[PDB]
RNA sequence: AGGGUGAAAAGAACCCCCAUCGGGGAGUGAAAUAGAACAUGAAACCGUAAGCUCUCAAGCAGUGGGAGGGGGACCAGACCCUGACCGCGUGCCUGUUGAAGAAUGAGCCGGCGACUCAUAGGCAGUGGCUUGGUUAAGGGAACCCACCGGAGCCGUAGCGA
RNA sequence: GGCCAGUGAGACGAUGGGGGAUAAGCUUCAUCGUCGAGAGGGAAACAGCCCGGAUCACCAGCUAAGGCCCCUAAAUGACC
RNA sequence: CGGUAGGGGAGCGUUCCGUGUUAGGGAGAAACGCGUGCGUGAGCCGCGUUGGACGAAGCGGAAGCGAGAAUGUCGGCUUG
């Protein structure tokens, strides 16, 4: 049965998946096949990086404060640090907001004896 | 000035002079200012920590910079077992913020 | 690219040829006729006339002196090729191709700018 | 009185709509 | 197997290199980055040039975080292109209770290639009419397949051999 | 009740019984759950075991199972 | 609001035709890039370059309606 003939058509449905594929290391940017089997990890990967990108973090923010607690004098855990804070009523001081550590040590140094001080 | 406010879900330390892409602002139009006295820090010399939730006194300034999804980051999934290749984009007016005013 | 002289359907081949080219880029009119005549390559021919055809031409037709001359841009690629068939065993594992090259060569003056400055009291 | 501005609205048949769904 | 340079070919004198094969100029034409492989001429494939990465680093190698470098920014406001390194991480499809594979099909690309059509019947949506509804052949001064034709079929009473 | 289906060689774990030596992710039935037609977290890596069962975004918090010397976040915390 | 086979409910695009010698085009289709804005998506719109001719907005109608695999078919082109 002459179709109605494909044409530009199906020229479409394959240059489309060759602009995605212009920062890949191997020849998977050059074949519809070698793209079909990477557009796929970044079909899949993608919709998995984009909830991980969340939990990549939980433990960053762990490990910059962990970094930072073997030095001052809880060597115990950052856990009762947090616990001083949610015993006390300071919503603040997220795990995020711990990037007080790195830059002026000097506000994230006035917390350290405000945990004592509650327990 | 260090001020932690609250964009629905979000809690960034917004450090002055720079801009947040927040959530959805029903409540404030295109180029409008907006108040959140929601902010647990405050900057002013020493870091200081009020008690009861938020703050009782001061608050947050700025104005906003237009709304908009800005990028459709167009999310989307895939399955092995079955061929299930869908696409979809998430608008998001990432609301910008501003503010300038810097403290210790 | 000023002047672009050579040539087609070539004898020649794709792969044993354009290893001669290689060496005579960003050489001199001269270097590179004064290695050719030593290469015991047949791809020394017809790329000897090759590097006197971009030249000469350029000599009375454009305003380009015998010297300065360097070979810019040198690539050797593959034209037509015939779909020849040789028996051997019943005929079916054959193809056979001749890779003929047309290379394309460009020659022009030279970049440079030299000017040496020394104090002499007396 | 038409408005000249390129761009006639009249009102004949244009299209005779569907018939049913499915 | 193999289609068409252009409107008319004026389809290329002469000049230069070569073995008086081939090419480049000079000219013709609105075009020859249209000239006899010639129209528009993508992809697979095959190269040059430029920026970045690249010898102590390994596993379908992308992705998330992410320094530096070559450029482009705004009379800071920390962004647009490449990417060291790092956390995860065993193609697709088919067939199966179950595989990434030692399960199988596929070298790549362009084109091409698999539930359409006729008649009839039973439903669903919708439309005209209505216990009525509706024709088939045929005729037709037919801008026209209308009109006429209701021969015939279906339904409102059934049940029983 | 009516229109269109699909599928009839499924597998595994717990529990209650026939086959085998109560030997097998072996085979043949009943019941529940999972895989098979739902990822992910955990058991190093093991679909079927455990937790929980994914409209989506988010440098947002708290938990389940499983853990907390380092390697991948988390107690070489206290008492016997 | 995970989802296979399946069932049901909504649309895009392609060739052609009716509504079109109306309108857009030599101050110019087609082929490639880009604006990476827009829609749930397949895509659409605008535009630069190249290039050479027509093509076609909207609704509906009629389709031989878009495949990277059936040891496919034809042609061209890699690798050993």
């Amino acid at each position: 049965m002459t179709r109605v003939k494909r044409g530009y058509i199906a020229r479409r449905r394959r240059k489309k998946i060759r602009f995605f594929a212009s920062s890949f290391r191997g020849a998977h940017s050059r074949l519809t096949r070698t793209i079909a089997q990477q557009k796929i990890r970044a079909l899949v990967s993608a919709h998995r990086d984009r909830d991980r990108q969340k939990r990549d973090f939980r433990r960053l923010w762990i490990t910059r404060i962990n970094a930072a607690i073997r030095e001052r004098g809880v060597y115990y855990n950052y856990s009762k640090f947090i616990h001083d804070l949610y015993k006390r009523q300071l919503l603040l001081n997220r795990k995020i907001l711990a990037q007080i550590a790195i830059l002026n040590p000097n506000c994230i140094y006035m917390i350290y004896n405000e945990i004592i001080k509650k327990e | 000035i260090f001020a932690v406010v609250v964009i629905g879900s979000r809690q960034y330390i917004v450090i002055p002079g720079r801009w947040i892409y927040t959530q959805r602002l029903k409540g404030a139009t295109v180029n409008d200012k907006i108040v959140l006295n929601k902010v647990l820090l405050v900057g002013t010399k020493a870091s200081t920590y009020i008690g009861t939730p938020i703050v009782t006194n001061a608050a947050v300034h700025a104005v906003v910079e237009e709304q908009l999804l800005d990028d459709k980051v167009i999310v989307f999934k895939y399955k092995k077992k079955k061929n299930y290749r869908r696409n979809i984009g998430h608008r998001q007016p990432i609301t910008r913020i501003k503010i300038t005013g810097i403290t210790g | 690219d000023e002047i672009t002289t050579r040539g087609y359907s070539i004898s020649m081949s794709v792969d044993k040829a354009r290893r001669v080219i290689d060496q005579i880029r960003g050489r001199s009119y001269a270097e590179t006729l004064m290695i050719l005549e030593l290469m015991p390559y047949r791809a020394c021919y017809p790329i000897f006339k090759l590097i006197y055809s971009a030249a000469a031409n350029a000599s009375h037709n454009k305003q380009f002196n015998k010297a300065n001359l360097i070979i810019s841009k040198a690539e050797v690629n593959k034209g037509i090729t015939l779909k020849k068939v040789k028996p051997r065993a019943r005929g079916r594992s054959y193809m056979i191709l001749r890779p003929t090259c047309h290379i394309t060569i460009v020659l022009r003056d030279i970049t440079h700018f030299d000017s040496y400055d020394k104090f002499l009291e007396s | 009185f038409r408005l000249d501005n390129l761009g006639p609205q009249p009102g004949s048949r244009k299209r005779p709509k569907r018939k049913g769904r499915g």
